[PDB]
């Protein structure tokens, strides 16, 4: 019966302050002068844009739309860019991965950005090319909140990414919110290390010893290493492997797989996690000792296995079963919540310790989100067709396909692929 | 430690 | 008792290991080939240089001088195959400071370099102008071990600095070993904030409650804020101030004097100390919250007060008396090593807790060492005159004065004050 407020959860903003930041960010409502009447006019622009009824009121159908996860770019024009209507004065663009996300290993990401780019390359003359040094046309990067351009992010969900239109400087740059659970669209993605299935992805959920696991577990081991099944039925198929995690083991370097040593001192700074400090490739690395400078031993942390997200438990793994208010639990739940969020206790019983965390959810397919972001980098803007890739709101699609609207959009801008013979 | 050092 | 290896400490070097490295860095003795007659012939070029009995062997005369803190530049030249005998092709030179030391406050450092530059201009037509953005002629920075130029430092004591001869690229650059207790020549310096003497240096030692204090203390304080008397007798003069630290307070930013939060996340990384990450002016800062991105709250860290140096006690003061190897000590000891450096346990007992730190010594004058380095930055080389500022081995001179050797050297380059 009880729906309680957890000791530590991210404070939901008021329907009002939610509408103000939304209209201000995606509509242009005067940052400080977005009071009742001046917003009513705008509120209706938002409403018109989406299928909503141009009431100009904060009706639920509206705030319900405002609450869904979506892109960072606006839905309205900068009140008409006389000077602008972007284009790439060339059909050969170059991109560069400035930085990554721990959720995915470098190759998956690299590939996603690749596949995202082909989407538009399939229907236009546009040809993409990754470069590893110096300035690129499209500079890809991951960041949180404010990351260096005065268009900050907002925490898990809400804004996911954005990109600038074609041009110089940051023109074309695509930026993804580093506070999202970056996946391929269907839950956490972790690429296994060693074991009998090195390189395969953990398969969630997997069946093991009559139990289902939706994340890497250290069950059955005493070395505390996290493993998982690269297939569903671990009994039938015996494929498994080890989940990345810098506190367990490094990948490369010269430490020979020893785990990162936190904090480790590098020059005038003591890092308590992996960094990219002193690197250009955006590959995190770390000191496998307490003084990198002294003993130059180090390793790389190419990915990270997420046990739990948010909460209080700093990522601490769920504990099954766990007691929550007189009821024992054997899985994640929405018990005590409202929203839809599945959580679990990161200790034996919750009542006694009151330590929890969110269970990783479906996250956002980097491919889809990126494909979209790149649509902008080419010059495209949001479409009202909710089926179009360039639509503001995020929607997962098992098997993607460019919407006619999109194809009509990118081509009116770059023309179709050249008809060879 | 499992979990992981905070940071992305 | 024997010689014990302390936690986190560096690995000792042998008398010979040392010599061979010293003759390698400073004399050009081939690493793997520095032995037998080469070690002998070379040992002698070195003994001659420092006016030692040109024995040719490793003898308590040579060794003793080999382990004296000295500049990290060579003693033997090559400036034949090393590009043209350097010399800025203009009297208008510019220096930019890209890094500082937690040992001294931004200003005190900024000055020390300035005063050190002035030491060369006073006798020549050369003028130096600091710049705050861009590629200056002489880039000043502090770094440890390998700090990005192939010529690594070595932790406490030893090579204290190094600089490159005038020229494009890294030429003129002057780098300082960040593992050193940088001081004004007479021991630790701590410019105090607030209190009734804000802006004043801590006076070590200072007498309080009929007792001596050679570092800041939270003593006679309940909040645990560190302070010190800015004059000796705390009674005849009631002036004092609070000593800086990132654990107690911060400066500027928007944190409003709040402590740092370690660790605090800044984008994809967790910082367990202040950093300059992001800045381009070497100023240390830190999140005063657990998520700087989220809270946007931060404050600078201008100087760190130290009551002990190095070790695993991260600064924590000594504990007298303390117990080491069953025995009890009421003062800093050297018990347990071959280098006779003074250390102390930061806890009534060491054996079980194993927490130690180096009793701060006199440190090195940033002024003088800077003065020296800037000498190379201008084209000069080491002197065999122990008086000359350009002599390699470091030596504190309260009343510093350029040697007649130096003045001649610098101005046979540039000529005298116009
Ligand atoms: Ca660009
Ligand atoms: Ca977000
Ligand atoms: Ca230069
Ligand atoms: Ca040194
Ligand atoms: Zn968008
Ligand atoms: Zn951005
Ligand atoms: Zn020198
Ligand atoms: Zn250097």
């Amino acid at each position: 019966s009880p729906i309680i407020k957890f000791p530590g959860d991210v404070a939901p903003k008021t329907d009002k302050e939610l509408a103000v930041q939304y209209l201000n960010t995606f509509y242009g409502c005067p940052k400080e002068s977005c009071n009742l009447f001046v917003l009513k006019d705008t509120l209706k622009k938002m409403q018109k844009f989406f299928g909503l009824p141009q009431t100009g009121d904060l009706d639920q159908n509206t705030i319900e739309t405002m609450r869904k996860p979506r892109c960072g770019n606006p839905d309205v024009a900068n009140y008409n860019f006389f000077p602008r209507k972007p284009k790439w004065d060339k059909n050969q663009i170059t991109y560069r991965i400035i930085g990554y996300t721990p959720d995915l290993d470098p190759e998956t990401v690299d590939d996603a950005f690749a596949r995202a780019f082909q989407v538009w390359s399939d229907v236009t003359p546009l040809r993409f090319s990754r470069i590893h040094d110096g300035e690129a046309d499209i500079m890809i990067n991951f960041g949180r909140w404010e990351h260096g351009d005065g268009y900050p992010f907002d925490g898990k969900d809400g804004l996911l990414a954005h990109a600038f239109a074609p041009g110089t400087g940051v023109g074309g740059d695509s930026h993804f919110d580093d506070d999202e659970l970056w996946t391929l669209g269907e839950g956490q993605v972790v690429r296994v290390k060693y074991g009998n299935a090195d390189g395969e992805y953990c398969k969630f959920p997997f069946l093991f010893n009559g139990k289902e696991y939706n994340s890497c577990t250290d069950t059955g081991r005493s070395d505390g290493f996290l493993w998982c099944s690269t297939t569903y039925n671990f009994e039938k198929d015996g494929k498994y492997g080890f989940c990345p995690h810098e506190a367990l083991f490094t990948m490369g370097g010269n430490a020979e797989g020893q785990p990162c040593k936190f904090p480790f001192r590098f020059q005038g700074t003591s890092y308590d996690s992996c960094t990219t400090e002193g690197r250009t490739d955006g590959y995190r690395w770390c000191g496998t000792t307490e003084d990198y400078d002294r003993d130059k031993k180090y390793g790389f942390c190419p990915e990270t296995a997420m046990s739990t997200v948010g909460g209080n438990s700093e990522g601490a793994p769920c504990v099954f079963p766990f007691t929550f208010l007189g009821n024992k639990y054997e899985s994640c739940t929405s018990a005590g919540r409202s929203d839809g969020k599945m959580w679990c206790a990161t200790t034996a019983n919750y009542d006694d310790d009151r330590k929890w965390g969110f269970c990783p959810d479906q996250g956002y397919s980097l491919f889809l989100v990126a494909a979209h972001q790149f649509g902008h980098a080419m010059g495209l803007e949001h479409s009202q067709d909710p089926g179009a890739l360039m639509a503001p709101i995020y929607t997962y699609t098992k098997n993607f396909r460019l919407s006619q609207d999109d194809i009509k959009g990118i081509q009116e801008l770059y023309g179709a692929s050249p008809d060879i013979d | 430690g499992p979990a992981g050092p905070p940071g992305a």
